[PDB]
């Protein structure tokens, strides 16, 4: 595999990220659309996709040296290190399943699930913009995105 | 000198034909080595 | 001319910009808006000026060493390098005819031909805000414009 995808904040070599700590509520996979909450605790977002004004926050993984990769989902109850994405940074998402991206540059809304969809951008919130031509079926693969 | 709209460019035109064949004129080469040499007009 | 308009990137001294290169259909005039299309190409965008979800991305004037300035218009079927326009930066807009900016402050908005237009804020995406007091009656003038 030429496109290794073992890091999920891939933007730049200068540009260094925006991270947001806070404490986990469930198990979610690193790479997913997050929203935090009351008291001091994030998880997925579980909010409609035509409601605006989200925050781009998607969880970065977890550290090398506690067990942290692009599939090693994270553990409840703990500290999860997130990111917030600044506009104009490439970040790996994480689409939904039944949908091909054919040309760079369509429109990356939000599913309500914790996932990314090719969305009409009309009646939801555009966060990213595609990056990659290729096609997914499973639900929870790592597409390149810039976040702008 | 070049322009400044040309500076993205060397050039070298030393050129280069082409190549002929692989045994292109042996036979032609050694009839006209062995002729006799006649006066012009002599049809 | 105390405002010399030689270079599409004015937009600080510590910023660096954002190139998208692709290939070209067309042969638009730097400062313009763009669209990436199927394939690698790209060309004007064409669509409706009132489509939310577009990226401000503009031409940057091609190369001193290619033939480039502010008025060269690029070559079809080559490799156009482009801009991508973070908030926060300054850039060599080219808008419409007939139109007066009055007021530093106004809202930019996208006509449908590839250039910008002073559009009302409440159905156009809002792409930039002007930053400098000209009429302009020719279109295709180069008027600076603060991205956010």
């Amino acid at each position: 595999m030429a496109n290794s995808k073992n890091s999920i904040f891939v933007g730049g070599a200068g540009r260094v990220k925006q991270t947001i700590e806070g404490l986990a509520q469930s198990a979610f996979k690193p790479g997913q659309l997050l929203a935090r909450a009351a008291g001091d605790a994030i998880d997925v977002t579980a909010k409609a996709s035509t409601t605006y004004g989200n925050e781009f926050l998607i969880c970065d993984d977890q550290p090398q040296t506690l067990g942290g990769g692009t599939d090693v989902a994270v553990t409840a109850g703990d500290t999860v290190q997130a990111i917030s994405v600044l506009p104009g940074q490439y970040v790996l998402l994480s689409f939904a399943a039944t949908q091909n991206v054919t040309t760079k540059g369509a429109a990356v809304a939000s599913n309500g699930d914790g996932n990314f969809k090719l969305g009409n951008p009309a009646t939801e919130q555009t966060f990213a913009v595609t990056e990659e031509i290729i096609n997914v079926t499973t639900a929870g693969t790592l597409v390149l995105c810039r976040a702008i | 000198m070049q322009r400044v709209d040309e500076m993205y460019r060397l050039v070298d035109s030393t050129g280069t034909g082409e190549d002929r064949d692989w045994g292109n004129q042996t036979l032609l080469g050694r009839l006209l080595s062995q002729a006799q040499t006649v006066s012009i007009g002599k049809k």
